[PDB]
């Protein structure tokens, strides 16, 4: 089968910027009969892919003008001349030179650039309620920080702890254009009961040295 | 301009089978062939085969090893795709593609041995520049989805709802909200979740 | 049938 390999994965940018999406593919896409059957399609948010270009560099209906595609052979580029808002999303390549299968890059996701920002970070205890019932799941929000790149490790009375963690990461921010992310830790009561001082470590571009919050039981 | 109408989200357990119709209208058709395409939760995509409407041919992607049949019904403008053997591999969005062109919605598989569970919510209390944070852990429910709001709504400035993930086999969610240090607790702050599988409508005060 | 605009026109369909 072909493989499809976009890059880069993520591209930052600001509105009005040109935006430049690469795709290599492991083949010639060049048919026997001449033509060149490389496509790109976009993925807003919360939606269906919708074609953008076919055969290289024909745009689809209804796609705008500032949309070119380029290339030939194995190395492919979708460039957008000026990037407004309703452009952010997921830009997928595909071939159907050699098939089957069909196949798709795995996409590069177009967002908005922002100033860098340090999260947030909370802690919080297990509640009553959880003890009660025998869980411990101790949590931390790591809020509203750009860029999205970042680490979470827990640490308990000075050693790490893997097993039992949750993590979740949301989507670039709408107004803000910032992201966020959750860590929960799932111990026993017993387990809890047995340790004193509990931190969420973080690792981000914004401080050289790990940023932590912590609470003694 | 094809339409392109999918059925609803699916729930399957390890071993059976799942069958999602695509009704085509437009716009309209040139009779081009239906593709069948899915998403993981990674937000790759891998083709799996594509029939043609007029003569009722297929092409098949081999990895599937047959699992997959493709299916039309010409007298009512309808796709299908029907999938056996499933495993939790098996779980994405599939989505009808026509000529390639025009995707329909998708439909969620969820492939799980998992019975209807309804979750613990627990208040998570603190312990910050002019702010405060508070959260809410919605944990161990299947499936999906779950709704949460903070006093109903009146805080959704500066909250944050998170992705559920399923910390095998059931699912957790969490949500933060942050509000002015000086109105809390002073100000009560309330998670509210509902769970409609399981029959789960609970409020959730959260105390110092 | 073979969408000439998207795949070969002598596709697997034809």
């Amino acid at each position: 089968d072909v493989v499809m390999t976009q890059t880069p994965l993520s591209l930052p940018v600001s509105l009005g910027d040109q935006a430049s999406i690469s795709c290599r593919s492991s083949q010639s896409l060049v048919h026997r009969n001449g033509n060149t059957y490389l496509h790109w399609y976009l993925q807003k948010p919360g939606q269906s892919p919708k074609l953008l270009i076919h055969k290289v560099s024909n745009r689809f209906s209804g796609v705008p003008d500032r949309f070119s595609g380029s290339g030939s052979g194995t190395d492919f580029t979708l460039k957008i001349s000026r990037v407004e808002a309703e452009d952010l999303g997921v830009y997928f390549c595909s071939q159907s030179t050699h098939v089957p299968p069909l196949t798709f890059g795995a996409g590069t996701k177009l967002e908005l650039k922002r100033a860098d920002a340090a999260p947030t970070v909370s802690i919080f205890p297990p509640s009553s309620e959880q003890l009660t019932s025998g869980g411990a799941s101790v949590v931390c929000f790591l809020n509203n920080f750009y860029p999205k790149d970042i680490n979470v490790k827990w640490k308990i009375d000075g050693s790490e702890r893997q097993n039992g963690v949750l993590n979740s990461w949301t989507d670039q921010d709408s107004k803000d254009s910032t992201y966020s992310m959750s860590s929960t830790l799932t111990l026993t009561k017993d387990e809890y009961e047995r340790h004193n001082s509990y931190t969420c470590e973080a690792t981000h571009k914004t401080s050289t040295s790990p940023i932590v919050k912590s609470f003694n039981r | 301009e094809v339409q392109l109408l999918q059925s609803g989200p699916e729930l399957e357990k390890p071993g059976a089978s799942v069958m999602i119709s695509c009704k085509a209208s437009g716009s309209s058709f040139t009779g081009y062939n239906m593709n069948w395409v899915r998403q993981n939760i990674g937000k790759s995509l891998e083709w799996i085969g594509a029939i043609d409407p007029y003569y009722g041919g297929t092409s098949y992607n081999q990895k599937f090893k047959g699992r997959a049949t493709l299916t039309v019904d010409k007298s009512s403008s309808t796709a299908y795709m029907h999938l056996k053997s499933l495993t939790s591999e098996d779980s994405a969005v599939y989505y009808c593609v026509s000529g390639m062109e025009y995707w329909g919605q998708g439909t969620s598989v969820t492939v799980s041995s998992a019975k209807t569970t309804a979750p613990s919510v627990y208040p998570l209390a603190p312990v910050t520049g002019s702010s405060v944070t508070l959260g809410c852990l919605v944990k161990g429910y299947f499936p999906e989805p779950v709704t949460l709001t903070w006093n109903s709504g009146s805080l959704s400035s500066g909250v944050h709802t998170f992705p559920a993930v399923l910390q095998s086999d059931l699912y957790t969610l969490s949500s933060s909200v942050t509000v002015t240090s000086s109105t809390w607790p002073s100000q009560s702050i309330t998670c509210n979740v509902a769970h409609p599988a399981s029959s789960t409508k609970v409020d959730k005060k959260i105390e110092p | 049938r073979c969408n000439p605009n998207m795949e070969p026109p002598r596709c697997w369909a034809a």
